[PDB]
RNA sequence: ACCUGUUGUGGUGGAUGUCUUGGCCCAGGUUCUGAGGAAGGACACAGCAGCCUUGCGAUACGUUCGGUGAUACGCAGAUCUUGUGAUCUGGACAAAGGAACAGCUUCGAACGCAACUGGCCAGCAAGGGGUCCCCCCGAGCUGCCUGUGCGCCAGUGUUG
RNA sequence: UGAACUAUACCGUUCUACGGUGAAGCCAUGGGAAACUGUGGUGGAAGCCGGUCGCUGUUCUGACGUGCAAAUUGUGUAGCCUGAGUGC
RNA sequence: GAGCAGAUCUUGGUUGUAGUAGCGAGUACUCCACCUGGAGAGGAGUGGCACCCCGCUGUGUGCGGUUGAGGACUGGAGUGGAGCAGGUUUCCACACCAAACAGCGUUGAAUGUGGGUCAACCGACCGUGAGCCAAGUGGUAAGUUCACCGAACAACCAAAGCUGCCU
RNA sequence: GGCAGGAAUGGCAAACAGGCAAGUGCGAGCAAGAUUCUACUGUCAUGGGCUGGUCGGUGGCGACACCCCCUCCAGGCAUCGAACCAGUGAAUCCCCUGUGGAGUUCUCGUUUCCUCCUGAUGCAGACUCACGCGGGCUAUCGAUCGGCAUGACAGAUGGUGGUGUAUGCCCUUCGCUCAGCAAGGCGGUGUGGUCUCACACCGAUGG
RNA sequence: AAGUGGCAGUCACUGGUUCCAAUGAACAGCCUGAAGGAUUCCCCUUGUGUCCGUACUGCAUCACCGCAGCCGGUCUCCUCGACUAGACGUCGCUUGUCCACGGACGAAAUGCAGCUAAGGGAAGUCGGCAAACUGGCCGUGCACCUUUGGAAGAUACGGUGGCUCCAGAGGCCAUGGCUCGUGUGGAACUGUUGCUGUGCAGGGGAAUCUGACUGUUUAAUUGAAACCCA
RNA sequence: GGAUCAACGAGAUUCCUGCUGUCCCUAGUCGCUGUCUGGUGAACCAACAACCAAGGGAACGGGCUUGGAUGUGUCAGCGGGGA
RNA sequence: AAGAGUUGGAUUGUUCACCCACCAACAGGGAACGUGAGCUGGGUUUAGACCGUCGUGAGACAGGUUGGUUUUACCCUCCUGCCACAGA
RNA sequence: CAACACCCCGCCCAGACCAGGCUGGAUCUGCGGCGAGUGUAAGUGCAGAGGUUA
């Protein structure tokens, strides 16, 4: 709902920011780097505890 | 009844985020973290769970001061491995160093 | 196996009194210079219903002993006491209904209520609906007094204990048979968590010394000892006798 | 008429408590909205002891309207005005006068019997 | 055509072989945290960055300085070269000189009181700003136990 | 460690169509020597009845029983529905 | 730490079953048009024809979305409009569905990018209630989720640090 | 620092209870927020600066009415259950007459449908004998006068003062009139270029 | 000059009335009075109003929980027209929606659901299980037994449409104008005797055992004679 | 707790009436299945297999022994068997 | 001589038993005491509860009573119909 | 190559799907008629219980 705490809102915003796919230029980093973002949540799949 | 149809009444929150351990283990009603026990000053930790200790031991966080003191200790240790320590100024050279300094600056 | 109902009650978690909306302690005005030497006047300012109690209470307002003020005490009401009554409290008070005076200024036939059990105590005896004590006798050798209590007993209390003259109001309420379970429900809902009451023969042997069996019965004498531990002290506690009471009690 | 004729809470309370009390008005824009009521307090009263009756000549104001109101809305121009009704004031006067008279009588008659 | 089989081949599958910035084991040394704020937890911080980092804190993948001495790099972009000089590295870390020793949001022993609140628009207040007042911002001080000292006291305690 | 399901106590608070029936009290009135009493209304009580929401869960021993569902389901059938009611 | 066929053995990958059982509550769709690489449907359909053209022949009751025209459902104790708890960006727009998901796929709560939430008046915040904590004191070998919460109601208690005038 | 007061530690805890104050165009204009922005129209709480002569005064028989700080105590509001009955008001809904637009018209139907609206706020007004909604109180009179009366669905009252009467007095829910305010909205009828949109006109402020 | 078109349910307020062996919070804040005391004589970060929540969902058929986009569950508010006693049930304006994997073939057998069925009427079966009968309202009327309250809607009998009339209640302006019983009774005519025409909507009676009643109960095989009650 | 007991009961039992597909004795009809189908598509189970009679045998065989059958492969059903 | 037949009911969970009838007759038996992925669930045989007797008791009871979830076939075969290939 | 069989398109005496039967100048789709089912259509002019009006 609309009612939140400032702490909860900051945490939800950080989770929104983390919910992002890897930059494209990252795989090319010489020593073989990450291909995809394995830490990526979706509101349907997995819920935040909070 | 027990299962599917009483899992729907399961809103609410016994626990919420604790401000010491950032874990959703802080019991709301009795304001007591179920993991670290926040209100009391000691951290909650029992010998009957090595894993629970492992998950909080010093070396799992920033260590933003103990890492520095440990790197200093490492510098000292890898000096003393090369050679035992020798104090630069001792009782037998203080006076010589001091009067040398005096004549040189005067 | 498991503890007993009357053993979980004494723990006092959900068996606390439902007193939130009550009026407070109903006691006689404390003993001070006025009530000891002469008399003090108080106005019966209000008669009120107290939750969980059968007798009405009375907000009675006196003056402050040493302050410019008005102390509004609250005492169980005397039957016949009305609002604006001017009750009198002290040694030189007169023998009138509602007055509070020491148990020595009372002749040996007086009917008293709100009786003290100790000096400077405040009304710990004869306080329920229609309750009254009767002053039997005085002893000046000791300064004491034999009084007959509502229970029919005869208690000796000092003649400096203060009582109130008359009956306790709200009398006659056990002379109406509760007709429904809901009446007793509402009755005890404001007193404490004690109703309904499961009987021990209807339980299982884990829950009560009476439970179990293929027929609901107690297999042992119900009359249990007085030294019985808490947990087997169920039944008739240290009963001197049993059965129908006939002739004398 | 416009947008229907059903209504909706406009404040942060969706429980039919004694403090919501919507009013269901119709707006200039042919709409239909709610306006919330306010509690009308009982105004001053005589003491519970002396009969709990309302005192005339004073208007019912909430707390802060009372704080900011003119003096005529709050007071009456009699003794104990706004705190007692004229009848209670009268019995107070008469009881006081007659009891002082009896006090005089008794003290002078005891100084006589001296 | 279907089935069974045998080869060849192609798929599905990840066994094998070989290795390994990893573990495990033994021996030696040290044990070097914290009210000057620890260990942990949050929220922040990158031109293109989500994660990770014993990265870092509004000076935020880094600041001063030393050692080194032309890179760094997945893209670009101006700085940089017989040099105050790229990069990497050293506990903000060497100077033997009592020379030098920056900064570090926020909860946390967590410290004005609280807190599921960034609440009490806390009290006091150096200063800065808008116009003596007043207004806004505001460093800093205010935790408890115990010890010592200082100030003020209390007692029909002992006395003068 | 757990009272988010669930049991119970307290604090605050919410919800309860439409009918049937017709308690006390009351009004007129007939009878009677009186005590008492007949009739027509009014009134709207009850852990009263039917019944909606709702809650519960009888019966089909119906459906399903690799389900919609680790307990639900019927264009059914039932219990209660001003109270010892109900939820948050 | 040295040999496997078994231990309802452990971990992994598979097979038949089997294109099978199924994907049957909540009444329901239809027509034209546009959006398409294609969707009134063809692989060089076929004979002249030497690709144009003229003939002949075949096309599954037909993907998705959205206007419009009809047919129906919800039927105010709603499939409507608001908010609680919970969710936490799912909201909006654009691009995009040939990666995958939606038991189809020109659509979506999908994917990618970029936006959006403005308060003296609506609420938390202010206290108080049930209840709790510190303090005070006590209990314990000892920390404690040890005891007491007592302005109705405690104690073993020196808790009035505030107000008026003078200064 | 002196004097005078001052028993009884500090908090937490309800997004349903207590608790200051905002309404309309739901728009200027949003793709997405809106009692938050916007245009109007308001409301609330609170701070600072400035400019020999002192119990505020008066009217009413009364109920009461009007104009011109400090201490302590006594009260009260906040403030409180449920059900049922009656009344009034609101919006909804419906009806009659009329208007503006639309649907039907094979026949009938002065027909059928929509619209014709009004918020907070005002130290504005008329009543308040509620001569629309009802309680309380005042003054006068003094009842049952011999058949007691008044008022209610039901209650209920009355020498502890009924009925009747009047400058009657008070409070409150409203409702009504005005300002807000018709400029807005609603149902339309048009003009102008068009555009990265302003003007004109009409149509119940009905019972 | 300055209530009033109507009346239905809801809401608010007002005046009451009943219920309780039940009497239905506190605090902050605010006000009045009583008694004392004392009494120099418009402008300002459009003054201040700081801090945090503010999207959307939210009885969800896809936004939460149930492993899921699960016929389950989950808090409150508003709530139109016609029939009707109606917040039942049936249909419709406003709002929203056509989404639940579909298509052909009259579509076997079997099944799960809806209905019918001659003659008989429990002969079926452990057992009338399942289904059926009855059903609303009005008028007449109603037995045993009884704790005198009930039983009781006992059982039962008759009627019910459409149309045209006849009676029948009130209000306002001033016995006339206007409004005016969707609320009742009677009659005439009428119909292939049929009318609570649909949805909805008791079958009834007579005993034995048992628990007095109402309430409670093993969430997920037992709702009971068990528990509770007075 | 014994005995009566009005009222009440989704309690247990018995009788009567009415009514009926419960039955004699079944038939018809209809929606959704199934049935065919486009898209999608599991699991249970699985020593290997999968026609019988008798015999013997861990006394009730699919295999053994002696006989009798048996072309291979379907589709919808089916509940005897696979103790 | 085993071809065909051997019934309708009342009580009882009943096999059995016992009556009422009809009939030519109302024979006796088997098949995992045929037959529950065919049904039913009356009975035995859970958890609830009552009575009686037994036991100090919890509890026992071929003593009585009431109430109590019977799941899955789409595999193979048999059987029923249906069809093709016959190619080995 | 033809000859025939089969499929698609038609009709059912048949059928779960298949299979079976019939048919290609067949047929299909209508229209008309017959027989049947219901029970006297709309529109328009015979009585109508009564009320209403001149
Ligand atoms: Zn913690």
């Amino acid at each position: 709902g609309a009612i939140k705490t400032l702490k909860q809102k900051l945490k939800y915003g950080k989770k929104m920011k983390q919910n992002r796919p890897i930059p494209y230029w990252v795989r090319f980093k010489t020593n073989s780097k990450q291909r995809y973002n394995e830490k990526r949540r979706h509101w349907r799949r997995t819920k935040l505890k909070m | 009844t027990k299962g599917t149809t009483s899992f729907g009444k399961r809103n609410g929150r016994t626990h919420k985020l604790c401000k010491r351990c950032g874990k959703r283990s802080w019991a709301v009603q009795k304001k007591r973290c179920a993991a670290c026990g926040y209100p009391n000053p000691k951290m909650r930790s029992f010998n009957w769970s090595e894993k629970a200790k492992r998950r909080n031991t010093m070396g799992t966080g920033r260590m933003r001061h103990m890492k520095n003191v440990l790197k200093k200790a490492a510098v000292r240790q890898r000096q003393d491995q090369v050679a035992p320590h020798q104090k630069r100024k001792t009782a037998e050279n203080r006076k010589k160093f001091a009067l040398s300094r005096k004549t040189k600056l005067a | 196996g498991k503890p007993v109902r009357g053993q979980r009650k004494g723990a006092g978690s959900i068996y606390i009194t439902h007193g939130h909306k009550r009026q407070g302690q109903a006691r006689l005005r404390p003993l001070d210079y006025g009530e000891r030497k002469g008399f003090i006047r108080g106005v019966v300012k209000e008669i009120v219903h107290d939750s969980g109690r059968g007798a009405p209470l009375a907000k009675v307002q006196f003056r402050h002993p040493y302050k410019f003020k008005k102390v509004t005490h609250l005492m169980v009401a005397c039957e016949g006491m009305y609002v604006g009554q001017y009750i009198y409290c002290g040694k030189k008070a007169q023998l009138a209904i509602g007055n509070v005076l020491p148990l020595s200024k009372m002749p040996e036939g007086t009917i008293v209520c709100n009786l003290e059990a100790k000096v400077a105590d405040r009304s710990r005896l004869a306080k329920a609906s229609g309750a009254y004590a009767i002053v039997i006798s005085h002893n000046p050798d000791t300064g004491k007094s034999r009084v007959k209590l509502p229970s029919g007993q005869k208690k000796t209390v000092s003649s400096q204990c203060r009582a109130m003259i008359g009956l306790i109001a709200g009398g006659g309420r056990i002379e109406k048979p509760v007709l429904k379970a809901g009446n007793n429900y509402y009755r005890f809902k404001v007193k404490r968590n004690c109703w309904p009451r499961v009987r021990g023969v209807a339980m299982s042997p884990v829950d009560h010394p009476h439970g179990g069996g293929n027929h609901q019965h107690i297999g042992f004498p119900c009359t249990v000892s007085r030294n019985a531990p808490p947990g087997q002290k169920v039944g008739l506690i240290a009963a001197r006798r049993t059965g129908r009471l006939r002739g004398g009690v | 008429a416009i947008g229907g004729t059903r209504v909706r809470y406009r404040r942060h309370n969706t429980k039919n408590t004694r403090s919501n009390k919507i009013r269901t008005v119709r707006t200039p824009g042919s709409r239909i909205t709610v306006l919330y009521r306010k509690k009308l307090p009982k105004g001053p009263h005589t003491p519970v002891s002396l009969g709990h009756k309302p005192i005339p000549g004073v208007k019912r104001l909430r707390s802060i309207q009372r704080k900011s109101a003119p003096k005529r809305h709050l007071t009456v121009s009699r003794a104990y005005g706004g705190c007692l009704t004229h009848d209670l004031v009268r019995e107070r006067i008469i009881r006081a006068f007659l009891i002082e008279e009896q006090k005089i009588v008794k003290r002078v008659l005891k100084a006589q019997s001296k």
